[PDB]
């Protein structure tokens, strides 16, 4: 089952092929297949066990990160957020698939910014309480960071404390910011800088 | 060893409004004794933070910003030349030093000396700690009433210094028509960027 | 078959090494007699200093030597000492009708992974009829290099676009 998705979307995202690059006279893909390529696998998981759609979004989330391909990435990540758009993939779901695992801290700096922006692009998160684990995860990966890393990739990682600072700022109209500080426990003892 | 233990016990705070008290406390007990112990502490200790290995992992702290305001509230209360003539130090303050490298003094040039080292802390490639440090030491600076940046007609790197940080709005306005001469073009030209 | 040299050279595993010199050097010495079987002077002190502590990613000094002189690349505000090492301002100036220069802010020069930035997609192309054409299908090609490679390719890639899309 899952490896039918998987073949799926190989055909779809990696339609690309060695062609000769020489030019040829032949002459959107980001408009037209992409949202193609959505619908097919929004029919198929809608007809295909959704309960397992933890699993489908943890092997897509795996795949996409496979690609080094930075313009690659950027565009299944417009896909990903369509599909979001569309009332498919819920955010707690997709977020918390996506943080663990896959963002990977100095692996793919690159595809690091480009995850938090996807997740700015949805920086609002709307979903239940469930924000909990999300914000823990997204410290967790903070914290995982010494302090010396180099002064070249600064503003790549600061997606980081973008998003925390929306996260902050919002919690005055957006959730209960109690619920964060009692969430932030891992970070202050009682204060430990 | 007097300012030295002061700052040691200062970067034990971890709140914010301690470290407010804190400064805004220790620029009062500095009285008395501003040129000489805001000459010695600044170019004393504020390289040894900046240049160590180990002093880079205590201004990390929320204490670092609070720091950083009382160094230029310190400078710019000795760069006037008043009196403050104290009644036992007044003689006690009969030493010679050359300092080991506007005019040639020593506040003059322990401020020289102190932004020749901001502006090398600028120096890329690796910086966790003491960018973010210079970074909120110059947005202190940012501020009314300020006759710091010296800015000679001539060669002064403050403003090389200032072009850097911007290239890492109103702070490049900050230095932007000092001596109103071809100098300040440079940073309006940096502010069009 | 005569494993017996073999197996006792194995068997000896105790750290003390002289008593293989004291069994053969002896008879060597006897047999070829070289007063300085190695007459050759050798005191090294080897390195005394290797760097320019100027080079950025040697790598992509080699790609900016290998490009044409259509192409010209340089240095905006540069967040790019040694981790990003790049995002530059490459006009293809060519023949054919200019455009705007883009970023390509690239990874390590190891390149496991390719360059595009497509940091002034905002206001330069939506400006203009032509240059919304330009990015149209250059967009479409960029998304099937199979692991573009960052001077050479991409900008190669984006003049053949630039100069496709004219028609």
């Amino acid at each position: 089952m899952e490896t039918q998705l998987q073949s799926i979307f190989e055909e779809v995202v990696k339609t690309e092929i060695i062609e000769e690059a020489f030019p040829g006279m032949f002459m959107e893909d980001e408009k037209t297949k992409l949202i193609s390529c959505l619908a097919a696998f929004r029919q198929f998981w809608s007809g295909l066990s959704q309960e397992s759609h933890e699993q489908c979004v943890q092997w897509i989330v795996k795949f996409i990160h496979g690609q080094h391909s930075p313009k690659r990435i950027s565009f299944l990540y417009d896909c990903l957020a369509m599909a979001v758009e569309t009332g498919l993939l819920p955010p707690r779901m997709v977020c918390e698939s996506l943080i663990n695992s896959d963002s990977l801290e100095w692996e793919r700096t690159q595809l690091w910014a480009l995850t938090f922006k996807l997740v700015r692009k949805i920086i609002g998160g709307v979903d239940y309480k469930g924000v909990r684990d999300l914000l823990k995860a997204i410290l967790e990966k903070i914290l995982t960071i010494p302090n010396t890393v180099s002064s070249a990739v600064v503003q790549q990682l600061l997606a980081a404390r973008e998003v925390i600072a929306y996260i902050l700022e919002r919690n005055a109209c957006l959730l209960p910011a109690y619920f964060a500080v009692t969430e932030i426990r891992k970070l202050y003892p009682e204060g430990k800088l | 060893w007097f300012c030295n233990n002061l700052i040691k016990e200062l970067l034990k705070e971890t709140r914010k409004e301690h470290t407010l008290r804190a400064v805004q406390l220790l620029y009062s007990i500095f009285c008395l004794d501003m040129q000489q112990v805001t000459l010695v502490l600044l170019g004393h200790i504020l390289p040894g933070l900046l240049t160590d290995s180990s002093k880079w992992h205590s201004l990390m702290d929320p204490p670092g910003t609070a720091l950083a305001k009382l160094a230029v509230w310190c400078a710019l209360s000795s760069y006037s030349s008043h009196k403050g003539q104290a009644s036992s130090r007044q003689k006690k303050r009969h030493r010679e030093d050359i300092e080991d490298y506007n005019m040639r003094d020593p506040l003059n040039r322990v401020l020289a000396n102190l932004f020749l080292l901001i502006s090398s802390i600028l120096g890329s490639r690796t910086a966790g700690p003491h960018t973010q440090f210079v970074q909120w030491f110059m947005e202190e600076c940012v501020g009314c009433l300020e006759q710091d940046s010296r800015g000679s007609i001539l060669q002064f790197m403050p403003f090389t210094t200032v072009s850097e940080l911007v290239k890492v709005s109103p702070k490049v306005v900050l230095a932007i028509t000092d001596l109103s001469l071809p100098l300040g073009r440079q940073v309006a030209a940096k502010a069009i960027a | 078959q005569p494993l017996l040299d073999a197996v006792l050279a194995n068997i000896r595993s105790p750290v003390f090494n002289h008593s293989l010199y004291r069994t053969f050097v002896p008879a060597m010495m006897a047999i070829h007699g070289p007063p300085i079987v190695s007459p050759v002077v050798c005191s090294r002190k080897r390195r005394f200093e290797e760097d320019e502590r100027q080079s950025i990613p040697n790598v992509l000094q080699g790609e900016v030597a290998r490009l044409d002189p259509k192409f010209l690349v340089n240095l905006d505000p540069s967040h790019c000492s040694n981790n990003g090492t790049v995002h530059l301002i490459c006009k293809l100036d060519d023949k054919d009708l200019p455009s705007v220069p883009p970023l390509e802010l690239s990874v390590p020069a190891d390149y496991p992974a390719q360059s595009p930035m497509w940091i002034d997609r905002q206001w330069q192309y939506d400006a203009n009829p032509f240059l919304q054409s330009v990015h149209r299908c250059m967009t479409s090609r960029l998304l099937q290099l199979p692991d573009k490679h960052s001077v050479t390719a991409l900008l190669n890639t984006w003049a053949q676009s630039i100069h496709q899309a004219c028609l």
